[PDB]
């Protein structure tokens, strides 16, 4: 029902409309995309894809202004100032701001400007707006709110499991470090940026780099405020990454404790979200997985009673976009007038 | 003696930059560079290279637009546009376009008209009246008065001319075609993303990317006699730096033996090619070549003739440092010879 | 219908079972493993995999010796001399040496010593009396009684022969030479260490590596006519998986175009090579022939004639799957057709 | 004046050679080495590294069991049993085993009979035997030990520094996670293995393993006896790593106390050994450093004024055998028999 627009066409721009293609009686409905390329270059890498692989559907390019999935079509437009993009003439009722430069009220809001009713930016947002995490606190949600954020591909992941710590051993303060794939962010090869690291070889380093997701918990996690935060280690992998949290809690508690709460918790209330894995893997092995959160249950150790340290994989593509199609899929529901 | 300037601070610029530092007393004395970053991201990526390794020798942040080397200062300056640059006012007599943007004449002479006496652009030109030269090949058909614009034409081309000469100058070549083993480059996506070439636009570090190549057709440019003879396409292949071409073309002689055509490179190796080419017959792998300051080397080992006429060859070259090498050569060509004597892509 | 096993399972033996699972109805039956490491790290790794990612199956352990793939069983054994092996006491009819040590008849024939019927190497003899086949070239050569030891060439060769034959066949091969940019493999060395091949020996990830090989030679031993004509060497270049040949020899016919040679492919691909052979004409990129059942595919945008006797042509072919699903096909035939030094580099 | 022969020219083995070779003055004198590789093997390695990149000085093959360095000729044996070389027959007075396999009191030993009088283990000792750190507890060493263990590539990191803070704020307890590059013990494509996380990808994924540097620190820091416990991250790099320590100490503190501390000891007493950097660097920009570990300052962070994080590089590969160097350095001082 819900007429959405992707704006941003790029690896969550499409790990997003594949992820959507994927789900049963979607209250979503994509009906136009718009980035910088052409019909061609989103046809080309809707189907291929270096790390989904080949997508299992029929795409071809029908049309000067459109592309076919299977018979729907999709128009493809392109202009670098939201403002312009049709939204009002198509009345598009959501738009999924996947470009990474509209991240401000100003900007997000140009798409409000071409007739857009509301705008989920597929990032954290910047300065005041409504942060929610699928799992964490979608029940904050209000048609109210015209622009919203899904938060990070970290913060989605940390949160869950973190609400579960707090929510029963009392987080006192912690850091944490985020072992990372690489994104189209950092540099080739070195070449210049705004952060010198980013701005490093990519391939050939661990790039230490830093990461909103510390303070962002707080953002949805309100009691956590000033208790966390962290770095990131950019090591080249394209995908999938892994959390190394470390927070001190107050009821005295051991190893095995620990992940039995996580396994209650994601059985009953964060079923979908987080999940656990005894099975000793590897990056890799986390591909396409449909929750934010995979808790390394062997690796889980706990010190001196009170400290304890989290390992957490998560496909930051692939299970963000996810999550992105289940933030959508709530403003569908709960959507008024 | 002749001041020089850099509008384009990245791989090759800076790697031109090194290069010249650390040399024999070259006529050259870079002066200024233009770096859309500031004094900051100009300077750090001077001192620390992933492929390169941190250059060795104090390098720091006078003024607020002036880095030094060692004591000798840089001046520093930013846009995009070359017309608003301070040319005239440094006095700058050449200027080493490395973008891959400026490369046509109109382009590429926008520094002449802020002032400047001679560009060289480090890549292919895309007009025609720009003169494209290969150290070691065709050098000397550039003198003062003759265009003020010249190409050191491509990593690919600077590595194949040499000892494509010495093939046809020594054998004859009748024609051949060629492959390119090549390490990515900036133009190149690092994840799958929109790009005018839905090849490049292909995570360079996870795929043999084909790409096509002038670098093939261009050796004629320098070397006339093969002018429509060669040709090839390029693979691109997760490594940073440091690249191979597959030469494949059947001679013209009488069906020489592998190891003599080997003996010819050798000969023109050591003897007019000293510096140029080079045949090493230890085998080694790709790595063992960064640093390399021949314009071309040959895997002795690897090169085969089949049936008589046929021959292959098989040639090592860094991509950043040697073609930047000769880049400075070029530049350094164009002082010796000056006066005191006689729909806009990619990302 | 025939009792199957494997001998070594690693890459291609562990791509074989999967090749072989998801298939029609493949009258083998692979009832045992040879994988020096019990039903822990031979489940585990057939369950998940780095470059065929995690296998879509109930794979259990039974038995301390049996794991199961949706409930067939299959018995697990270790041992690295084959004459302690079971084959007699299971009845082994057809056995997959994929272990790239048993590659001559007195090694690859311990096999049948032990009490196998017959034995399929999955690599190059390295003997004289073994026949090397390429499913889409040559198959029909074989037929029962004639050897009990066979062996499905290279994963280059087996990529080349299929395109190299609709050359010669129908616009005939002077002779020519050529090039494979490699994914690496498990030969090389992961960072800098001792081996019988100094260019082997370098880091796999960080180098492109030439080394030779025969796969351009060998390609007569399916070929006779080419017999000595073809050639060449191989570049081992930083890609896990999936690689692509140049091949570069000058035609005797005419001086026919460029999209006419495709064409040949094109109407011998859908005709007699439906399966093996395949022209995309979509431009794409090596990660995008992961798990292709074509044992070569041309990329038409690629070929080009130069001096009307000059062709090249550039094929893409996934070296594991492919080479893998080729096995089976071969392992298929035997079916439809039945009644310094040692060690070096370990 | 100090006779040593080199069993296990692997990596460390040749990281070594190289690293002795740039020594002024140095009591050690290398005469043998031993390695399952024939002359051209350790010919062609130690003069072709793709990491050190070639060495430079002059490289023959003189000999059938020999090789020269600059002149300087060393003999190349190749037995896959210790008993056997003849350690006694040359004089052998110390061996830097460097092979991965003798790391006990039965295997080391085989060393001893050959007739060597010293065995200094490129590794950490597994059992009872003597662990030095270099600038941890070297002063611990007396000529009376005949086994000796340098520590890991991790622990000869981690120590120093850790010394640093419980000597000024007190360790009362802390894990740490050390993302490190991966080494030859990996295999380079999902292979067999007794780990089986080692067992796979290597250069395609985050590889968790277990590092033993955590409770080996207490092997010499005798305080930190079980307040110090982590994992490691095997990222696709071949060589430089970080390790994450997050400490809580008694004595309240902040982010630039600790880093001024550290600065403090890398200028006097760990001169040479430990050391700060604030030029945001990456991995590859800490290749052949001297040092055994570099704090990266503006990475360091602290939390409730008493848990400390702190980030620090080290080189796994040339760091380590400077120190393993420097350890033999010292066998050849305070040398009696
Ligand atoms: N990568 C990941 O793992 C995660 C990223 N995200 C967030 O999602 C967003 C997108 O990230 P990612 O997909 O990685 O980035 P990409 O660069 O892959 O995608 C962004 C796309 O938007 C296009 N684009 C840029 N400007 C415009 C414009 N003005 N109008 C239309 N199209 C435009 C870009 O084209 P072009 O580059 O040519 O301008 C590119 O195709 C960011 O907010 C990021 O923080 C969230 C979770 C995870
Ligand atoms: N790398 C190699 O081995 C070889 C490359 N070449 C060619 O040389 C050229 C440069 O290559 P490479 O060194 O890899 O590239 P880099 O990306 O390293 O360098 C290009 C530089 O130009 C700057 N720049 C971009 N646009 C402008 C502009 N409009 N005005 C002023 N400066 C600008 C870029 O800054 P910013 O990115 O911020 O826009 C960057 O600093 C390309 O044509 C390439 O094909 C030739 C042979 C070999
Ligand atoms: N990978 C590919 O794309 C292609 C490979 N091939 C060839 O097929 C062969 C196998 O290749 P690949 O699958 O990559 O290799 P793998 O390493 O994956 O498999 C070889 C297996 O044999 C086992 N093994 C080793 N020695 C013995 C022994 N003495 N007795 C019993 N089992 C043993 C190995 O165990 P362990 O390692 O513990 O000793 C391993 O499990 C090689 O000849 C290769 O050249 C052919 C075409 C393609
Ligand atoms: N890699 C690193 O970063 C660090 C490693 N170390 C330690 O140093 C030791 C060596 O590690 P590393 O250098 O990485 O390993 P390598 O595998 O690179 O080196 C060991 C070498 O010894 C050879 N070898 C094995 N057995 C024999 C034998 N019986 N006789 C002669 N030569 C033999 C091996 O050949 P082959 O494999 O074919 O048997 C290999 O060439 C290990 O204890 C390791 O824990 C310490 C710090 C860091």
């Amino acid at each position: 029902k819900l007429k959405v627009a992707i704006n941003g066409f790029g690896r969550i721009g499409r790990n997003f409309l594949r992820c959507w293609h994927g789900r049963k009686d979607s209250p979503l409905d994509v009906v136009v995309i718009n980035d910088t390329g052409g019909v061609k270059q989103a046809s080309h890498l809707l189907k291929y894809d270096s790390i989904l692989g080949t997508f299992d559907a029929d795409v071809k390019t029908a049309g000067d202004s459109a592309i076919s999935v299977d018979g729907k079509v999709i128009k493809v437009v392109s202009d670098r100032n939201p403002v312009n993009l049709p939204w009002g003439d198509m009345g598009i009722d959501l738009v999924i701001e996947g470009t990474g430069v509209f991240v401000d009220r100003d900007g997000a809001g140009k798409h409000l400007q071409a007739g857009a009713k509301k705008v989920l930016i597929t990032a954290p947002g910047k300065g005041d707006i409504p942060t929610y995490v699928v799992g964490v606190n979608e029940e904050g949600y209000t048609h109210a709110d015209t622009i919203i954020s899904n938060a990070s591909c970290t913060t989605n992941c940390l949160a869950p499991f973190v609400k579960v710590l707090d929510q029963k051993f009392g987080i006192i303060k912690g850091t944490m470090t985020t072992t990372h794939s690489y994104t189209g962010d950092q540099r080739l090869l070195d070449a210049s940026h705004r952060d010198l690291r980013r701005a490093r070889a990519a391939c050939l380093n661990i790039v230490p780099t830093s990461t909103g997701a510390a303070k962002a918990v707080a953002l949805v996690l309100p009691n956590l405020k000033g208790k966390l935060n962290g770095i990131a280690l950019r090591v080249p992998t394209p995908n999938v990454s892994v959390v190394d949290l470390v927070v001190q809690v107050s009821k005295k508690t051991f190893a095995e404790e620990v992940n039995a709460a996580f396994r209650e918790s994601a059985d009953n209330e964060l079923k979908g979200i987080l999940s656990v894995c005894d099975e000793p893997l590897v990056s890799i092995d986390f591909r396409c997985t449909d929750v934010s959160s995979t808790i390394d249950s062997s690796l889980t150790m706990v010190m001196g009673d009170d400290m304890v340290k989290v390992i957490a994989w998560y496909d930051n593509e692939w299970g963000y976009s996810q999550r992105v199609v289940d933030l959508a899929d709530i403003v569908a529901n709960k959507w008024q007038a | 003696k002749l001041k020089v300037a850099i509008n384009g601070f990245g791989r090759i610029g800076r790697n031109f930059l090194r290069c010249w530092h650390g040399r024999k007393d070259s006529p050259l004395d870079v002066v200024v560079v233009n770096d859309s970053g500031g004094v900051k991201s100009a300077t750090h990526l001077l001192k620390y290279d992933s492929i390169l390794g941190t250059f060795k020798a104090d390098v720091k942040i006078i003024d607020n637009e002036t880095f030094s080397i060692d004591g000798k200062p840089i001046k520093v300056v930013s846009n995009r546009d070359p017309l608003k640059l301070p040319w005239a006012e440094l006095g700058i007599d050449i200027v080493i376009e490395g973008t891959g943007v400026f490369v046509d004449g109109p382009g590429a002479g926008k520094h002449i008209q802020a002032g400047a006496k001679k560009v060289i652009i480090t890549a292919p030109a895309k007009g025609s009246d720009i003169p494209t030269y290969v150290v070691g090949v065709n050098e000397k058909d550039y003198g003062h008065d003759v265009a003020n614009i010249i190409s050191n034409a491509s990593c690919t081309t600077n590595c194949l001319a040499p000892f494509v000469k010495v093939l046809d100058e020594e054998l004859g070549i009748v024609k051949g075609t060629m492959t390119t083993t090549h390490s990515y480059t900036g133009d190149q996506r690092l994840l799958d993303a929109s790009h005018r070439d839905l090849r490049r636009a292909r995570a360079a570090a996870l795929n043999i990317v084909p790409t096509s190549t002038g670098a093939a057709k261009a050796v004629s440019l320098v070397l006339p006699q093969l002018k429509g003879k060669l040709n090839g396409i390029a693979l691109r292949v997760p490594t940073p730096n440091v690249s191979v071409v597959d030469l494949v073309v059947n001679i013209e002689k009488v069906g020489v033996t592998a190891e003599d055509v080997n003996n010819a490179f050798r000969k023109a190796a050591a003897g007019p090619l000293k510096g140029v080419l080079d045949v090493c017959d230890i085998p080694l792998v790709s790595v063992d070549f960064r640093c390399s300051d021949f314009s071309s080397t040959i895997d002795s080992s690897l090169t085969m003739v089949m049936g008589g006429d046929m021959v292959k060859v098989v040639a090592w070259y860094d991509n950043e440092w040697g073609y930047s090498q000769r880049v400075v050569d070029l530049a350094d060509l164009v002082a010796n010879k000056w006066p005191g004597l006689e729909c806009k892509l990619y990302e």
